[PDB]
């Protein structure tokens, strides 16, 4: 799964 | 003459409070209205004034690291304190896990917090680089700086979401796929939804059963009050050994 928010 | 801030047993009572109502809202079944008026729901007064606009989850390591709307940073390290880092560039509150809570200064700190101080400079520095801000389009209102900096309490993750339990009581949950959240605010009994376009919205939940709501939404609040009671606890009171 994601391992952060979304990037830029 | 400082306030104490809300405590965690209070914020618990206001979460079972907004769980109810979650189950009013959703066996209203708000989507099915005659004619929905979501608009009508909508209720700007009670905007939230905190919510986590980037985060890290490096909790294999040392936690989930997290950005406040007000560009202020904190994490929730493994060992369930946490360390806030004002917008100020050098303010600090530490929290420990009973919820004991200190002030200090990135210049000025007991030496005990120098790791922990030196982990949260690198969850700021690595979200400011790479991470884009949620709610970036909201400009703050005059004096929104006077209420209280809540911190992370508790968070935990799904295969579609994240949720993140602010100490104010707010519960927020991002939806990975469509970059769809919600701040569920239990003190206020509101919600904001941020839908795929980034609009900000919010609602007062006993508007949403009175007016209706668009599918979409109806759908996130019915996952919304699973994730509140995994929330209130991890492990059924109906069989302790079964994941709520």
């Amino acid at each position: 799964g994601p391992m952060t928010s979304t990037p830029k | 003459l400082g306030s104490p801030g809300i405590q965690g047993e209070v914020v618990d009572c206001h979460l079972s409070d907004m769980l109810q109502q979650l189950h009013s809202v959703n066996a209203s079944k708000p989507s099915e209205r005659g004619l929905v008026r979501q608009e009508e729901a909508e209720d700007p007064a009670c905007i939230p004034i905190f919510w986590v606009s980037k985060w890290v989850d490096y909790s294999d390591k040392y936690g989930l690291g997290y950005q406040l709307c007000d560009n202020s940073v904190g994490v929730l390290f493994n060992d369930s304190t946490r360390l806030i880092l004002y917008n100020d560039g050098d303010s600090l509150q530490y929290i420990e896990r009973d919820g004991t809570e200190s002030y200090l200064t990135v210049s000025s700190h007991p030496n005990s917090l120098m790791k922990k101080i030196t982990l949260l400079k690198y969850f700021r520095n690595y979200m400011s680089e790479h991470l884009l801000k949620a709610g970036a389009n909201i400009t703050p209102r005059e004096g929104d700086e006077l209420a209280r900096l809540p911190y992370l309490r508790t968070w935990f993750r799904t295969r579609s979401a994240i949720i993140l339990h602010l100490s104010n009581g707010s519960v927020q949950i991002n939806f990975f796929q469509d970059h769809t959240k919600l701040i569920l605010c239990p003190l206020m009994a509101a919600v904001t939804y941020i839908d795929e376009k980034r609009d900000f919205r919010t609602y007062r939940l006993s508007l949403l059963e009175e007016y209706g709501c668009c599918k979409e939404l109806a759908s996130r609040l019915r996952y919304a009050r699973t994730m509140v009671d995994k929330l209130l606890s991890s492990r059924s009171a109906s069989n302790r050994l079964k994941a709520s």
